[PDB]
RNA sequence: GGAGUCGGCAAACAGACUUUGAUCCGGAGAUCUCUGAAUGGGGGAACCCACCUAGGAUAACCUAGGUAUCUUGUACUGAAUCCAUAGGUGCAAGAGGCGAACCAGGGGAACUGAAACAUCUAAGUACCCUGAGGAAAAGAAAUCAACCGAGAUUCCCUUAGUAGUGGCGAGCGAACGGGGAUUAGCCCUUAAGCUUCAUUGAUUUUAGCGGAACGCUCUGGAAAGUGCGGCCAUAGUGGGUGAUAGCCCCGUACGCGAAAGGAUCUUUGAAGUGAAAUCGAGUAGGACGGAGCACGAGAAACUUUGUCUGAACAUGGGGGGACCAUCCUCCAAGGCUAAAUACUACUGACUGACCGAUAGUGAACCAGUACCGUGAGGGAAAGGCGAAAAGAACCCCGGAG
RNA sequence: AACCCACUCCCGUUGAAAAGGUAGGGGAUGACUUGUGGAUCGGAGUGAAAGGCUAAUCAAGCUCGGAGAUAGCUGGUUCUC
RNA sequence: AGUUGAGAAGCUUGCUGGAGGUAUCAGAAGUGCGAAUGCUGACAUGAGUAACGACAAUGGGUGUGAAAAACACCCACGCCGAAAGACCAAGGGUUCCUGCGCAACGUUAAUCGACGCAGGGUUAGUCGGUUCCUAAGGCGAGGCUGAAAAGCGUAGUCGAU
């Protein structure tokens, strides 16, 4: 998710957007271990996700 | 800014394909490029048991350095060098000998 | 447990032979879990994630295998596996 | 026949242990000793 | 350690000679004691260890403006 | 900036990213596990166990902050003991550890030489320890000269291996006077200067941009080499491209360039500091025992102090190599000061009558590694297909070797 | 007997072993043997004392420095006329 | 290989090799090895010689396999049995089990292996730790002592056997 429109957002609605992304990681780590994961692209999609609404909810403050 | 791109036509200057022209398909690293119908080789490939193979003899294009072709002059047929001309808001690539862009 | 410790403890299943007759025979389960994880959290995990009840975990950590190789002597991670036993009749599905 | 090397992992931490040499500025002149050498070990 | 607490004075380090001309090292000690002085703005004792230097010193210049210099240069008693 | 990208050994198979500007480069920010000065308490480094405040869950917790020691300051408090002292808590600021060398100090050898060896030398070297800085130290005459004068300190070249010193052995070794580098002094009737903030301008550094001019022919796998003819030059002995290129590529001379950080110099304002109060007393001088002066007690001046003593007050005091008289020259016992000088663990650019894999760093290669030792510690060997993997499809023998 | 020791012969001596083995031998409730943890060390420690032992090293351990110590002594010193 | 000088040596060429060399006269040296019980690497002789590690001991049958004295199973002999059988602790660290392999390792061969590749395998309120307590001993706020580093030590808090 583009940073533009997540600083639209707020500290309410941002958690509840990082919250969903941990819930998508968790059953992409169930796919990998099970072995039905072909979009192997997706793992390190969702990290930077993560990472990204991180950033700006501290800059929130 | 490199003044050898994909998809341009050019003609080879000095090698075993010295007069050819072509397009250029990829650039690699380390100064050498892909040219479209030159620089054919043969691949003998063994073809193991191992996950299905690939084949047998495949034959594909080697690539050669960047100094060893140019850009064609599609209005003198020549091998030509290419500037960079003054730029308003932009750079763009014109010919060396004539200065209008290479297109 | 905070709301994002729940999805951090589970690694996925563990599969094998060893597993796969624990899954019919005796209704137990055999996952790959976080180092650091104890056994209450992954009872209060597997519970919330797949809406079932866990009766009892056991855990036990493996050492990882020691590998050598030209450039000398390499070894891979130390991970922990846990065991879940469920009710006497429910299926657990991912 | 006793060899003179008869092992303990806790008499070895005792007497060449990181935390035995950082007890004494002596012990501390040999692990600046070994950093300057690049040493991978540094401690027993 | 061996120092006097009024002037200063440590151990200092030289030669004893024989008649030979033979040489030893050596140490040249201060000459102190300890001694209780009488505070009269106080109505204490302080007991300091001083050379019997410092001692003279007190005397010509007083406990009070010892004492101040002391406190001064940060040494405790 | 301007088209490819998902780091290397080290390749393949997959999944993707994007001219709506990606990988990539630079400034700033966020995150920053555990150990380690390690600092909440312990520990066998990377482990174990906690307490307090605030917020949130209902079960067996979570989140965010605090809790080492010492020094200085301040507030409260309070023993013997009446007053108040020690002592006890709470806050603020600072310190602690690491680093190759240079600097200033504390302690301080021996081998060796003397063709033996004690004084002497090696040498105030090696080594250990403690502080400070980008430099440090020293510095503004109680200094030298010689009856003429000089004019703070530091460093270089001479005087000169001279005068001296020395079991007068081996050895050690000045100064006066000259030639240079640098230029500077200011205060205790409170100053130059330095530090930190705030502002006046300039210049650099952390990335980049443009950057001239060649054809034909022969041999050749491949021309940059042959033969012929040109062009550019503030750019012509750079690197590499299939053999030797100023004109093929990247560069080069020369011009440009910064949202934002760092640094230096410049204004002119404030604050602190310089700072020791008031011109110097247990001080100058002396006796005994040692150190330093080139000077080893020697006619032995001068500095310094472990022990013991002890003045005068500008009509006064210190020096001029025992000591006296006469002259000359200075004013100790309170401070601060740039430059010239020393060094390179570290970053960049250029260079070499340096090496070219038994050489050059121990180390061109996954090297302070493998290995050896309980440990401190010691410590290797090992580069090259080809221009391009085009790295040998397929058949036969052989164990599907 | 176990356990601790080490008196004799032989073998082995390039050993199965940088101190052993087979036969015999001494003590075996004590001044006994032994596990774990700890303390004392280099002109120093410890020693029912052999100058013994202090990591296969002891009339003064090992390691790194002074250090390329000193060597009137051995050895060596490279093409031609 | 030929040829030229009195010598150190020079010159011309056939084959190999595949990219560099340096006339002349000067200038600088890491400038010339057979020895130093010299240093490093490679290769000889001894020599296909000694030896193949307790003198408890082996014989058949079948199978697999390219190939069985040594592997697996069966029948039959031997040896230990206060161990040469089981189990704790220390120490070691994947050597444990399975599938696929035999180049190197195994003092012979190997289809076998504590060997190579790849998977799998260790489940505790009661077992052993940790947590509680202390011994010898260590460290030790303040403290006393000491040129500096530091020594000893009180409150305390570590330390199992
Ligand atoms: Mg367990
Ligand atoms: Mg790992
Ligand atoms: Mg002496
Ligand atoms: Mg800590
Ligand atoms: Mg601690
Ligand atoms: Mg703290
Ligand atoms: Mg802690
Ligand atoms: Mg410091
Ligand atoms: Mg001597
Ligand atoms: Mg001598
Ligand atoms: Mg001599
Ligand atoms: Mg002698
Ligand atoms: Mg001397
Ligand atoms: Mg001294
Ligand atoms: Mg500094
Ligand atoms: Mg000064
Ligand atoms: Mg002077
Ligand atoms: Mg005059
Ligand atoms: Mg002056
Ligand atoms: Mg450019
Ligand atoms: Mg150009
Ligand atoms: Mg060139
Ligand atoms: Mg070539
Ligand atoms: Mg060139
Ligand atoms: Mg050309
Ligand atoms: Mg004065
Ligand atoms: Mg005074
Ligand atoms: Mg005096
Ligand atoms: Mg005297
Ligand atoms: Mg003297
Ligand atoms: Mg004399
Ligand atoms: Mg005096
Ligand atoms: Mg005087
Ligand atoms: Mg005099
Ligand atoms: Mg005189
Ligand atoms: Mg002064
Ligand atoms: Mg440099
Ligand atoms: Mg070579
Ligand atoms: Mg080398
Ligand atoms: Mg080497
Ligand atoms: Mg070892
Ligand atoms: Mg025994
Ligand atoms: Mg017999
Ligand atoms: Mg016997
Ligand atoms: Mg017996
Ligand atoms: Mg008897
Ligand atoms: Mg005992
Ligand atoms: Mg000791
Ligand atoms: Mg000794
Ligand atoms: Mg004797
Ligand atoms: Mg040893
Ligand atoms: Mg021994
Ligand atoms: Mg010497
Ligand atoms: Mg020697
Ligand atoms: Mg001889
Ligand atoms: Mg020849
Ligand atoms: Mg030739
Ligand atoms: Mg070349
Ligand atoms: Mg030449
Ligand atoms: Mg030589
Ligand atoms: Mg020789
Ligand atoms: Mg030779
Ligand atoms: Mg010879
Ligand atoms: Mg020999
Ligand atoms: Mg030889
Ligand atoms: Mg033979
Ligand atoms: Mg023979
Ligand atoms: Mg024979
Ligand atoms: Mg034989
Ligand atoms: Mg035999
Ligand atoms: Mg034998
Ligand atoms: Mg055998
Ligand atoms: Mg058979
Ligand atoms: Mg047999
Ligand atoms: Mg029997
Ligand atoms: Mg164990
Ligand atoms: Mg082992
Ligand atoms: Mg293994
Ligand atoms: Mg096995
Ligand atoms: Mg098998
Ligand atoms: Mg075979
Ligand atoms: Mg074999
Ligand atoms: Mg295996
Ligand atoms: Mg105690
Ligand atoms: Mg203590
Ligand atoms: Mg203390
Ligand atoms: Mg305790
Ligand atoms: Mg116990």
């Amino acid at each position: 998710m583009k940073a533009n429109e997540l600083r639209e957002k707020s500290v309410e609605q941002l958690n509840e957007q990082l919250l969903g992304l941990l819930r998508d990681q968790f059953n992409l780590r169930m796919q990998k271990a099970t072995g039905q994961l072909g979009q192997s692209h997706l793992l390190s999609q969702v990290k930077r996700d993560i990472a990204r609404v991180k950033t700006v909810l501290n800059q929130q403050a | 800014m490199q003044k050898i791109r994909r998809d341009d036509e050019v003609i080879v200057i000095a090698g075993k394909d010295k007069g050819k022209r072509g397009k250029v398909l990829k650039v690699l690293a380390d100064d050498r490029l892909v040219v479209g119908g030159v620089n054919l080789i043969k691949r003998h490939t063994k073809p193991n048991p191992m996950l299905g193979q690939q084949g047998g003899i495949v034959e594909k294009e080697a690539p050669l350095h960047v100094s060893n072709v140019a850009i064609f002059n599609t209005e003198t047929s020549k091998a030509d060098r290419v500037g960079f001309k003054v730029e308003d808001g932009k750079k763009i690539r014109v010919f060396k000998s004539t200065q209008k862009p290479v297109q | 447990m905070n709301q994002e410790r729940v999805f951090k403890v589970l690694l996925g299943p563990h599969i094998s032979e060893k597993a796969t007759g624990l899954a019919d025979g005796k209704s137990q389960f055999v996952f790959k879990v976080a180092t650091d994880a104890t056994k209450l959290e992954i009872k209060k995990a597997v519970e919330s994630l797949f809406s079932v009840k866990v009766q009892r975990v056991t855990t036990l950590n493996v050492k990882g295998k020691t590998k050598r190789t030209a450039r000398g002597l390499g070894k891979r991670n130390d991970w922990k596996k846990a065991y879940i036993a469920l009710q006497p009749g429910q299926d657990l599905d991912f | 026949m006793k060899r003179t090397f008869q092992p303990s992992t806790l008499k070895r931490a005792r007497v060449h242990g990181f935390r035995a040499r950082m007890a004494t500025k002596n012990g501390r002149q040999v692990l600046s000793r070994r950093r300057a050498k690049g040493r991978k070990r540094l401690t027993v | 350690s061996r120092v006097c607490q009024v002037t200063g004075k440590g151990p200092v380090t030289g030669n004893n000679i024989s008649h030979a001309h033979n040489k030893t090292r050596r140490r040249f000690l201060p000459n102190l004691q300890h001694h209780r002085f009488w505070v009269e703005s106080e109505k204490r004792f302080v007991r300091l260890r001083v050379s019997a230097k410092g001692m003279r010193i007190i005397d010509k210049r007083g406990i009070e403006a010892v004492l101040a210099d002391l406190r001064a240069r940060g040494e405790k008693f």
